[PDB]
């Protein structure tokens, strides 16, 4: 994975994510919403397997964005947990977990999930 | 309209 | 927040994770498991939202381990997803997701999901 | 489990649940919400292992309600999945799945995830 | 929903689920795996809503199987938790948790979560 | 104020 | 080889 | 023995 990671990827809905990996295991870059704009660009951070199994298995590797810019807030955050897989058609498939700050009366509904998966096209 | 959606 | 995460927290299993809140939203530390050992220290990076709601609502957050050190590869990552309370009996609740490296026929069975509750005590 | 499990449940939230367990695997009863009334009543229906296994492990089921009676439509379904633990505190511990019917513009953010767990005290 | 419910539903990993809605919000039939065999059959049971809004939203559903029949008992249970989006190419969108029995020292892996598509065709 | 949760 | 996944 | 768990 490695230099297969780093780039641009694009999801399902219309997102597009911004990567480098780092020799030991750092993910850094930028996340931006559908639209695309200067005021829907967010920081991402994460960590990946930086020495993967050399049978077809795929890279282990997880990212976090707080939704807060210069021009929004929303007080939440995302987390999404997932493997790379390389070759022709590579891809990242990922489940996803957004939690909103709450009250404690609310904090049984505070949390969704979902997944994505995200291609190089 | 949160930001993970579409759009905005 | 901020000031109120910066520190050590516990689990519920012997877990401890010791953590930086950094002024514009950043997390930075590390994680050892349970024994507590030179050898089952992990980096940990992630984000939290730095101007939380005035209300009683918690600040949410998030943060990713991928499992690889020194000593030990265990091909995975884990991100957990939550909420900081504060006062006098402060805690993080949070909801986690553990995926593994695996080959695409048994990708359906690569992700495990389970919760955790971090005290200062 | 099975006459173990036959009986009143009650969660941390003030819930409480009434089921019994066939022979042959089958879970049926009723749902209350906190207050308690005849009409934050609903039908449950649900599986579980029959023959488990001798050594301590516990017994895997789950159950399912929509949540529509005659005094009330939310529009939703909850399932619960989880395992009966017994002896001198006997509890069930599960995690849910909330489903809300939506638009399809909607669909990515329809499900709730977390975690409840039941004594008979 | 109800009509356009009951029926034959393939996922994409070949498994094949048979079921009837009855009136009153009930779901009955039988779950058979891959290959499609006399012995990879299993009991289901569910809930549905009876009365769905008339905008274009889903029909929210929920299911559990328990895998045990008379040839083969893996000790545990998945529940289904989704929407069912009728028309042209109707489908079933679901997100599942998979809960083995354990030891308690084995409880905080116990459960696996992932997502499936069901279609007519 | 969704059954599930407390009250109603 | 769980019977929720392929084969069996 | 995942180092996540309880020991190693």
């Amino acid at each position: 994975a490695e230099a297969g990671i780093t780039g641009t990827w694009y999801n399902q809905l219309g997102s597009t994510f911004i990567v480098t990996a780092g020799a030991d295991g750092a993910l850094t870059g930028t996340y931006e919403s559908a639209v695309g704009n200067a005021e829907s660009r967010y920081v991402l951070t994460g960590r990946y397997d930086s020495a993967p199994a050399t049978d077809g298995s795929g890279t282990a590797l997880g990212w976090t964005v707080a939704w807060k810019n210069n021009y929004r807030n929303a007080h939440s955050a995302t987390t999404w947990s997932g493997q790379y897989v390389g070759g022709a058609e590579a891809r990242i498939n990922t489940q996803w977990l957004l939690t909103s700050g709450t009250t404690e009366a609310n904090a049984w509904k505070s949390t969704l999930v979902g997944h994505d998966t995200f291609t190089k096209v | 309209c949160h930001p993970q959606g579409p759009p905005c």
